């Protein structure tokens, strides 16, 4: 079976805001990737090996709202640009890639999986360049090898004239390293 | 700063399925 | 005759 | 929810259709030049190509289009009318070998279905099964390029 994904919104502006403050979220969680929001921005967070990882330049040092109130980060690595909270009860984790495949697939916030060719330790070329706005909101999303395993987490886009031609990502290795730190 | 709030999910584990009739 | 859609398949398996 | 593949049927046989680029494609040997039903009446084919065994009407309701493959992968996956996924190794522009040959009945009625790459993008439309002694070992398919060109 090929990589296919879908999305579902679980709450709107107002519920989001109340929950941001309250820090108590009672919604049931399902899925490998969570669509996350702060009062300033929305992005993604991927659950890999029981840990809900996301991009530091988005989550900052914040806590994640949960059924038991705010949950403090398990890992925070300003330099690796990573943060990770214990994966939410009900989520499903992906596992790291063990095949060094250089044919990756970026799963965007809109549940679209677009191919990117690995061209370095933290880069890949979009076989079909897309405008920046489309990639907006996908930070912290996974880059999967053909088998469906986490190779990395989308961090930034390499673009010009407003079109993303490449992507910069946090390799799944920095996660291991960050946990070990 | 408030907590990061989950406003949605993306599910990869789903497989082709015939949409049930209601 | 005419071609009639008797069902649909969503590849992502979205229940929604 | 919205489906990419529609399960259609005529007076005799039943087969599949796939929406790609806003068009609902299928096999000419299933539909022919036939019209497609709608709550407002039958709607005609926007495309008909007896030669490539290809025909397409404007995508129906409850449907969502599939994206053409851009990665050029040969590790294809066939989707049947029962939603079964069958790995197929691409042997050629219109041919692919099932990784596990299956009895013809298993692929029966699935013509017009999609042939996906490892990213779920459309690579081609299942044209016909190539079976030896009642066993589908490989399959014939119309690449998306023909469709991209046809439209
Ligand atoms: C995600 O955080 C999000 N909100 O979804 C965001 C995704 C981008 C795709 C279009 C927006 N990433 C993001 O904002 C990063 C983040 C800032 C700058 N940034 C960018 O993606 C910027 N690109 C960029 O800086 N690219 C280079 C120069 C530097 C990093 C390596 C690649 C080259 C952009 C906003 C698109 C100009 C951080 C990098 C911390
Ligand atoms: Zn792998
Ligand atoms: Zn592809």
């Amino acid at each position: 079976a090929p990589i296919t994904a879908y999305a579902q919104q679980t709450r709107g502006l107002l519920g989001c805001i109340i929950t941001s403050l309250t820090g108590r979220d009672k919604n049931q969680v399902e899925g490998e990737v969570q669509i996350v929001s702060t009062a300033t921005q929305t992005f993604l967070a991927t659950c890999i090996n029981g840990v809900c990882w996301t991009v530091y330049h988005g989550a900052g040092t914040r806590t994640i709202a949960s059924p038991k109130g705010p949950v403090i980060q398990m890992y925070t690595n300003v330099d690796q640009d990573l943060v990770g909270w214990p994966a939410p009860q009900g989520s499903r984790s992906l596992t790291p890639c063990t095949c060094g495949s250089s044919d990756l697939y970026l799963v965007t916030r809109h549940a679209d999986v677009i191919p990117v060719r690995r061209r370095g330790d933290s880069r890949g070329s979009l076989l079909s360049p897309r405008p920046i706005s489309y990639l907006k909101g996908s930070s912290g999303g996974p880059l999967l090898c053909p088998a469906g395993h986490a190779v990395g987490l989308f961090r930034a886009a390499v673009c010009t004239r407003g079109v993303a031609k490449a992507v910069d990502f946090i390799p799944v290795e920095n996660l291991e390293t960050t946990m070990r730190s | 700063k408030g907590s990061v709030v989950i406003v949605g999910r993306i599910v990869l584990s789903g497989k082709p399925a015939i949409i049930p009739k209601k």
